[PDB]
Order: C-alpha cells, then sequence, then structure tokens
C-alpha cells in the first residue's frame, strides 16, 4: 500500500551522523522544489537546503538539506513538509473567506 | 586583545568606474603619516563619500560540523560597535622602499592595500582575519 | 490555411475572432488595430495571431473536386 | 610542456610548493642553507651525465663547453642549471632584503666555525618577525618544489 | 528592504531576504501566526471569465508555484480520440482532429474518472471517464440563393462547420448525471471547417481529462500570470510644465497634478505598466524612484471557460497542499 | 575525452568553457555580485545535482548582512569539501587588462579585475573569463587541475 519508489534517500551522498542528507523525489518539478527550499530554508537548523532537476527528460528531483548537529535532515524535511501544509491552509481559509465576503 | 591594527583615516577619493555596488576608496592615516589604505567597499551596504572619517581596524577573532555558522543572537562580540565587518586572507606581504611595507588581504574577491612602516604593521601574520570599519 | 482555434503563445481562444474581425472591417469600416481592441485582443500575441493570418482556405476551395467548377 | 617552450612553469610550481606546505611553525631557511638543499637534490642527477669526447673517453674539465663535445643530455643539463639559478634568484633576493633590514646576508655559505647565526645583534621582535614576515622559504617548501 | 528598485540598466534587489541566516538577528523564523496575520487577500474583480486579485505579504515561490500549478497541474476536459467515418474536407483528418481537441468543453472535471492506460481500448473508456460528441455536417448548394451574391453564408448551406455542430452523446447513467448540465462548447463560434458542395464531416470525438503538462488543450487557463505591484517614489517636488511632462512617461491615469499646489503626484500605481521611460530624461533623475513590491503580487486568471477561475485557485492550492501530504505520507527508502 | 583534453599542437586546452558558459562565468564573478546563504546554497545545488557535500566558508560581509561573493561560489566550484585534493594556485591575466595606476603596485591592484589569483583554492581576485576558464591558454584553471 505505501508508496516505496517516491522519495529515496541517497546513501553515497548521505553523512553517518544523518546530519547531511539527499533526497530523490520521482514526478516533482520545480513547483514543489522551490516551495521547499523556502520553507526548509526557513528553519534555524538547517544551513543547505537546495534542489536540482539533473535532466528534464526525467521527471526527478534531487533536494540536498545539510543542517547542524542539532537535528537530523530528514527531521528538517519532514517539518519543512508540515509547515508548507500550514502554509497552504492559511491561504486557502483566507482566499474562501474572501470569495464568501463578497 | 585580538585587535592586530587600529587606525582613523581620512578619505582623500572615491572610484565608482564601472561598478554599481562597489567602490575603491583611497584614505590617509591622520596619526600616521607613512599609513595609507586603498580599499574595495561595498557603496549600498555603507555609503562612504568624500573627506570622511572612518575607524578602521584589524581583528584575528571577533571574540571578546565545518561549515560556517553564524553567531547566536545576543552574543557580544567585536562586530557590536562597528558598521561594517569583512573576513578575508592575507596573501602577500611585500616592500615598497626601507621602513615600509605593503599588506595586501582580499575579502572573497574585495582587496584591501595597506601601506606602512613595519612597526606599525608588526602584528599581521598572513592569516585569516576580519576588517572592521566605522563611521 | 485556415485561423487557429488558440493563439499560440498564451491559449485564448482566437477561433471565434475571425468572423468578427471581418465584420468589423468590412461593414463597420474600423481599422484594423481599434478592430483587434474591440474583439478583446489586449495581448500582442493574439492579435497577431488574426493580423498576420492568411485565410488560404478560400482559395483551397475553388478546386473543389466532388463539384464542374 | 607546461611554459612558454619550457618544460616547466618555474613561477607556478614556486607558489604551489609554497602554498601547499604552509606552516607558520616552521622555521625559515637562509639563502646558503637554501642553495645547499638545492645541491643536495640536484648533485647526483648532474652528475650520472657523465660526458664522454666521440672518442668514447672522458672529457676534462678545461674543456667541458667546447662545441665537438655536444651530447644528448645538454638538455637535461639546460634544465638543472636553470632550476638552480632560479632557486639562486630567489635565495639572492632573500639575502638582499636581509641586507637591506640591517643584517648579515648569507648568501655564500658561513665559515666553519657555526656557532650560530644573528644570536643576539639581531632585534627579535623588531626585524626578525619582519623577514619573517616578506620571505620564508622553508626546507619543505624548496624540497616540494624540486 | 522588500522593494525591487528598478533601475535604467539593470533590476536589483530581485532575490527574498526572510530567512535565519541572512543577519545575525537570526529573526524572519517560520511562524504560522505570524504568517496568518500578515497574509491578506484582495478581490479587485471577480466575473465568470475571469478573476483579480492581491496576494500580500506571501513568498515568490508559492505564489509561482500556484501559477505553475494552475497552468499545468489542474486537470481539464478537452477532445482525445477522434473516430472519422467520410471526411471529404479539404482540410486533413489530422488538422480537424487536432482543432477539436484544441476546443474548450464546458465540463466539470470533478464529473468524470480519470481513464487507466494500461486497460485494452475495448474496456479503457467508460460512462464515467469518457464524454463522446458527435458532428455530422454536410454541405449543399442553396437552390434559393440570390443571383450576384458571393457570400459563401448564401450560395452554400452549411458552409461553415462551426464549434455548436459538436452534440452531446449521452451514454448510459450519463443521461441521469448529465441531465442538468449538458456538454455544450465554451466557445461556440469557433470554426472548425469551412465546406463546399459535395462535402461532408461525420466524426465521434471521445473527450477525456488530463494534466496541461501532457498537452495544452487540457489547461483549464487562457493565462494565469502575476505581476508585482508598481511602486513609484517622488523624491522631490516636481512642478510646472515638467510635471505635464512628468505625466506623460506614465499611462495617463498613473500620475496627476494637484490643482492647488500644480506639483505631480501619484494617483494609481497599479495602472502603471513598467515602460522606465522617465529614467530615459536627465532632469528627472534623483526627483523619482521606481520599484516593485516584492510581496504583493496580483494574480489574473483568465478561464477558458471550462470552469470559474476562482475554482481553479482553490484547486492549485489544493493540489500543492496534496502534494505535500503526500510526500509527508511517504516513507523514505534507503 | 577526458585524455584529450589538450591539443597535440602546441598542449593548450582545447576542451574548455565556450560561449554562454564564460559569460555566466563572468556574472557570477563579477564583483558587484553578492549573494545570501540562500541563494549560494541553491547555486551549489545547481552545479552538483543536490549530491555533493559543500563546506560553506565564512561569508565576505558579516556586518549589516551575511553576503557570500561569487569568487567564493568560485571556490567552492574548484573545491567543494575538505575531502576534495584540488588545491590549485595560478596568477594569470585577463583577456582585457587595464594596468593600475601607478607602475609600483602589483598586477592584482589593477581595475576592473584584471589580475586573477588563486590561493589554495579561493580565488581572491580577478574575474573568469576565456583567459581564466576558455581555450587557447596555458595558464587556466582546468589546465592547472589536469
Ligand atoms: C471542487 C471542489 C470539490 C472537490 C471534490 C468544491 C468543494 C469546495 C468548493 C469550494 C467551496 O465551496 C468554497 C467556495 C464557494 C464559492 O461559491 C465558489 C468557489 C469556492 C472556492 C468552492 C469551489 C469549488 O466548488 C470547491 C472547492
Ligand atoms: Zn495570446
Amino acid at each position: 500500500e505505501p508508496d516505496r519508489e517516491k522519495i529515496k534517500l541517497l546513501t553515497q551522498a548521505t553523512s553517518e551522523d544523518g546530519t547531511s542528507a539527499s533526497f530523490q523525489i520521482v514526478e516533482e518539478d520545480h513547483t514543489l522544489g522551490n516551495a521547499l527550499r523556502y520553507v526548509i530554508m526557513k528553519n534555524p537548523d538547517v544551513e543547505f537546503c537546495g534542489y536540482s532537476i539533473p535532466h528534464p527528460s526525467e521527471n526527478l528531483l534531487n533536494i540536498r538539506i545539510q543542517t547542524y548537529g542539532e537535528t537530523t535532515a530528514v527531521d528538517a524535511l519532514q517539518k519543512g513538509l508540515k509547515d508548507l501544509m500550514d502554509l497552504c491552509d492559511v491561504v486557502e481559509s483566507k482566499f474562501t473567506e474572501k470569495i464568501k465576503s463578497m | 586583545s585580538n585587535t592586530l591594527f587600529d587606525d582613523i583615516f581620512q578619505v582623500s577619493e572615491v572610484d565608482p568606474g564601472r561598478y554599481n555596488k562597489v567602490c575603491r576608496i583611497e584614505a590617509a592615516s591622520t596619526t600616521q603619516d607613512q599609513c595609507k589604505l586603498t580599499l574595495d567597499i561595498n557603496v549600498e551596504l555603507f555609503p562612504v563619500a568624500a573627506q570622511d572619517s572612518l575607524t578602521v581596524t584589524i581583528a584575528s577573532s571577533l571574540n571578546l560540523t565545518r561549515s560556517w555558522r553564524p553567531p547566536q543572537a545576543g552574543d557580544r562580540s567585536l562586530a557590536d560597535d562597528y558598521d561594517y565587518v569583512m573576513y578575508g586572507t592575507a596573501y602577500k606581504f611585500e616592500e615598497v622602499s626601507k621602513d615600509l611595507i605593503a599588506v595586501y588581504y582580499s575579502f572573497g574577491g574585495l582587496l584591501m592595500r595597506l601601506e606602512g612602516n613595519y612597526r606599525n604593521l608588526n602584528n599581521l601574520k598572513q592569516e585569516n582575519a576580519y576588517l572592521l570599519i566605522r563611521r | 490555411m485556415i485561423v487557429p482555434v488558440r493563439c499560440f503563445s498564451c491559449g485564448k481562444v482566437v477561433g471565434d475572432k475571425w468572423e468578427s474581425y471581418l465584420n468589423l472591417l468590412q461593414e463597420d469600416e474600423l481599422d484594423e488595430g481599434t478592430a483587434l481592441s474591440r474583439l478583446g485582443l489586449k495581448r500582442y500575441c493574439c492579435r497577431r495571431m488574426i493580423l498576420t493570418h492568411v485565410d488560404l482556405i478560400e482559395k483551397f476551395l475553388r478546386y473543389n473536386p466532388l463539384e464542374k467548377r | 610542456m607546461e611554459g612558454n617552450a619550457q618544460p616547466v612553469n618555474f613561477n607556478r610550481s614556486w607558489d604551489h610548493a609554497y602554498n601547499i606546505t604552509f606552516n607558520n611553525q616552521d622555521k625559515g631557511l637562509l639563502p646558503y642553507a637554501i642553495m645547499e638543499t638545492a645541491n643536495e637534490i640536484l648533485g647526483p642527477l648532474e652528475e650520472r651525465l657523465v660526458r664522454y669526447d666521440n672518442s668514447g673517453c672522458l672529457v676534462k674539465r678545461e674543456d667541458l663547453n667546447k662545441a665537438e663535445y655536444v651530447d644528448q643530455y645538454d638538455a637535461e643539463r639546460d634544465f638543472y642549471h636553470s632550476l638552480r639559478e632560479y632557486i639562486n634568484g630567489k635565495a639572492t633576493a632573500l639575502a638582499n632584503l636581509r641586507k637591506s633590514r640591517g643584517m648579515l646576508g648569507l648568501l655564500e655559505p658561513p665559515a666553519k666555525e657555526l656557532q650560530g647565526i644573528d644570536p643576539d645583534e639581531t632585534v627579535p621582535d623588531n626585524v626578525k618577525t619582519s623577514v619573517s614576515q616578506l620571505y620564508r622559504i622553508s626546507e619543505k617548501s624548496v624540497r616540494k618544489f624540486l | 528592504s522588500n522593494i525591487v528598485g528598478i533601475e535604467y540598466n539593470r533590476v536589483t534587489n530581485t532575490t527574498s531576504t526572510d530567512f535565519p541566516g541572512f543577519s545575525k538577528d537570526a529573526e524572519n523564523e517560520w511562524n504560522v501566526e505570524k504568517f496568518k496575520k500578515d497574509f491578506e487577500v484582495n478581490i479587485s474583480s471577480l466575473d465568470a471569465r475571469e478573476a483579480n486579485f492581491d496576494l500580500i505579504n506571501i513568498d515568490t515561490s508559492i505564489a509561482n508555484a500556484f501559477r505553475r500549478i494552475m497552468i499545468s497541474e489542474v486537470p481539464s476536459v478537452a477532445a482525445e480520440y477522434v473516430y472519422f467515418f467520410n471526411n471529404t474536407s479539404v482540410i486533413q483528418d489530422e488538422v480537424l482532429a487536432h482543432r477539436i481537441g484544441l476546443v474548450p468543453l464546458k465540463v466539470d472535471p470533478d464529473m468524470l474518472t480519470w481513464v487507466d492506460s494500461n486497460l485494452p481500448d475495448d474496456e479503457k473508456f467508460t460512462d464515467e471517464n469518457t464524454i463522446v460528441l458527435s458532428l455530422n455536417v454536410k454541405c449543399t448548394r442553396n437552390p434559393d440563393a440570390p443571383k450576384g451574391s458571393t457570400d459563401p453564408k448564401e450560395l452554400y448551406n452549411n458552409a461553415h462547420v462551426y464549434a455548436r455542430d459538436l452534440k452531446f452523446e449521452p451514454q448510459g447513467r450519463q443521461s441521469t448525471t448529465f441531465a442538468d448540465c449538458p456538454v455544450v462548447p465554451a466557445d461556440p463560434d469557433i470554426l472548425l471547417a469551412k465546406l463546399r458542395p459535395g462535402q461532408e464531416i461525420s466524426l465521434k470525438a471521445h473527450c477525456i481529462l488530463g494534466i496541461g503538462g501532457d498537452h495544452a488543450k487540457f489547461s483549464p487557463v487562457s493565462t494565469a500570470s502575476y505581476r508585482l505591484l508598481p511602486q513609484i517614489n517622488i523624491l522631490q517636488p516636481i512642478k510646472g510644465e515638467s510635471a505635464r511632462r512628468f505625466q506623460k512617461c506614465f499611462p495617463p491615469g498613473v500620475i496627476g497634478i494637484d490643482e492647488g499646489s500644480d506639483e505631480a503626484y501619484v494617483k494609481d500605481a497599479r495602472k502603471d505598466t513598467v515602460s522606465r521611460e522617465v529614467l530615459r530624461y536627465e532632469e528627472f533623475a534623483d526627483k523619482v524612484k521606481l520599484g516593485r513590491v516584492r510581496n504583493h503580487f496580483i494574480f489574473n486568471v483568465e478561464s477558458a471557460g471550462a470552469m470559474t477561475p476562482e475554482e481553479i485557485f482553490f484547486k492549485s492550492v489544493r493540489i500543492l497542499k496534496n502534494k505535500a501530504e503526500y510526500l509527508k505520507n511517504c516513507p523514505i527508502t534507503q | 575525452v577526458k585524455n584529450n583534453l589538450l591539443t597535440p599542437k602546441s598542449g593548450e586546452p582545447i576542451i574548455a568553457a565556450t560561449q554562454d558558459f564564460i559569460t555566466g562565468s563572468y556574472l557570477i564573478s563579477h564583483k558587484d555580485s553578492f549573494y545570501d546563504r540562500a541563494t549560494l546554497t541553491q547555486l551549489l545545488s545547481m552545479m552538483s545535482d543536490g549530491i555533493e557535500h559543500f563546506d560553506i566558508p565564512p561569508p565576505a560581509i558579516m556586518k549589516p548582512y551575511y553576503l557570500w561573493t561569487g569568487k567564493q561560489v568560485f571556490s567552492l566550484l574548484i573545491k567543494p569539501n575538505h575531502n576534495s585534493p584540488v588545491v590549485i594556485n595560478l596568477d594569470a591575466k585577463n583577456k582585457v587588462f587595464v594596468p593600475p595606476k601607478s607602475k609600483s603596485l602589483p598586477n592584482e591592484m589593477s581595475q576592473n579585475d584584471g589580475f586573477v589569483i588563486i590561493r589554495g583554492s579561493q580565488i581572491l581576485s580577478g574575474v573568469m573569463d576565456k583567459s581564466v576558464l576558455g581555450d587557447g591558454k596555458k595558464h587556466s584553471v582546468f589546465y592547472t587541475i589536469l
């Protein structure tokens, strides 16, 4: 049932303690990479958040998150996704309130 | 304590030629006649005008993973009472004449030539250093 | 040979403005620059769709093979 | 070839050797020490290139540079001579600035007493540190360059 | 600052600078309460085919994500397969099929199911995932025609095959689900083909739903775009005839002249398309400064007629949220 | 391709930066190019496809904001982290070199960043152009690395 092919942790690029990691995401492009970069970069514990599309022919996205020693990169990625969900919920609520107002 | 050099300079000219954010200023030391300074400064962050006095100091550390971590907010450093702090490497000590040497610093591509008697520039040791400038 | 259904650049449907454009130039005697503005074509990418269109369908239909010419 | 019709670029190699062997705790070398290190490295290389005449016997020292005794090893000898001349130029610059700072320029090897050099007549804080700043050629640097 | 400055030769301060690590203060940490307090939406116009609304105090990445999702990720219904019976037109079959696929259809995408591609063609199309449109046009010479007429609409009967000729054929339960909302093209005046006597078109189009990234015919927006709010700062007063010249450097409704002091002032910077004409003249140097607010976006979403633009924007926000949720729920494989 | 980076006509590089790569490198290394940490990190992920590990150096400007110069970006391009063994030192002139005001001043004190100096792996002066990243010159970065 769970999608094991969606997001992968590239072992050849990660760190021993999990502080630095690189994730490969399938069927994604700039429209999520840029938002994840902006949200994760707002985490005080993250010093390196950056995404790349290695080839336009491949629907693929590599995102690298390197942190300090307080939190791992997986926790940073999960927190960034949760904060992106919260941002979308806030935008949705404000938009529907303004549509219902007028 | 960590201050290798400290002197007050008077700016004689500003050359903004072919550039929109970085200006090459030339300054003469008021206290010492021999010391002169040629420095590249981001003019947008630190606006410099002609005939403006400014204090220049060179320090080894601002204290009173391997990637760089910012200092925590609320700590006390030498940068608190300065307006423009730069980080760079000394890569060249040369001689102009007797009793007069020139030191070259590069703060990631922005240059500084500091010329003066080797008695005053005895503390520069060809290493990484902070350049603190105050108006 | 016939007017495109959609503007190439943005995607606005300009295929339904051709007959109205021809009517505006023929009947109302408006200039070409005002007829385009009257049809809602503000972006220049849509304006060049029916300002540069060569209607070759009428010339090709002169040689119909299923009816004497 | 990495130079202007030369097998090696001397300036870039010297800068590379100085940078990759940089150490602020390493004591600098006097010019005669630099020349001695260069001679120790380059001696057996040009001493194995013995010059033979056309007959097949050794050539006397008084006529080593004659035209009729030119061999196929003259390029290597010229390269070694140029390398020694470059190292001697660096040592000469160091000796000249040592002379300019009111010190003894030991371009030539000193006498046999070897009781120490510049112990007290040279001011420690003022003029040792200056010549240490402007030129500090270590044994590791010259060995790596060679 | 948050003002993208506009100069005569370059554009300055274009990158967002709200994150810890930009300064020693370590501020602008992500707080959902601060974002909820600061974010604003202002609707300026809401028609059936066009919406104009300002998003205030939001980052550029999220607005660009909304734009990209509206363009290429919001599904809509367009013709995908065309089956031809006796296409006698001078227009080729491929061209006619492409034109029919390019028309917009007024179908709510929520009423259709995605088509499973790996299924065989015998059972790929069901009544829940396919809309069948029938076209049948024959052109005959008009007997009761004017003697000296040259118009093709009077010499012939069906010389123009339009988009409104695409009749809707219900299949199965679509006879009940599509009872109150029949399938019609959003632009019935689209000129699909031209005919002459003896020529005939007869075809059946199977229409499915897809995303705009696969093909541009599935994009539900004519254009979805944003522009930053312009900002004109008059640093020193501009008086007299020069003020009139200062009025001619901008669109007419942008900058006006006060009756009392006879000095120019900005009246409506929204109308100011940035043509930067005022920076050409040396007299207005060190008197006017132009910029754009970096966190003030003016979305102008024009729909293709399938559904309302506000629904498109809401679906884009929902799609971004669902992407984030799906990535959050997925396990990470080594 | 890796073993044929130099033409045998003169030994100069032939596989190097071309048009639209020299211009982008010049605009990155231009003196008024200052990047914050977000832009720096994005650029570093852009050159490595989100694979390589990058050790962020301390910024060139610290008090008003934290800004990195594009020369530091190219220093990271040459040497990403401490595990990388690439340490190259070179001094070279650009295509357009305007000499400094006084002849006693060295070449790095020139206008328009004419002289490029790389020590360790850090770029201390100059802009990257066809003379430093392109073909036809024996003082280029890629030639030194090779
Ligand atoms: Zn258009």
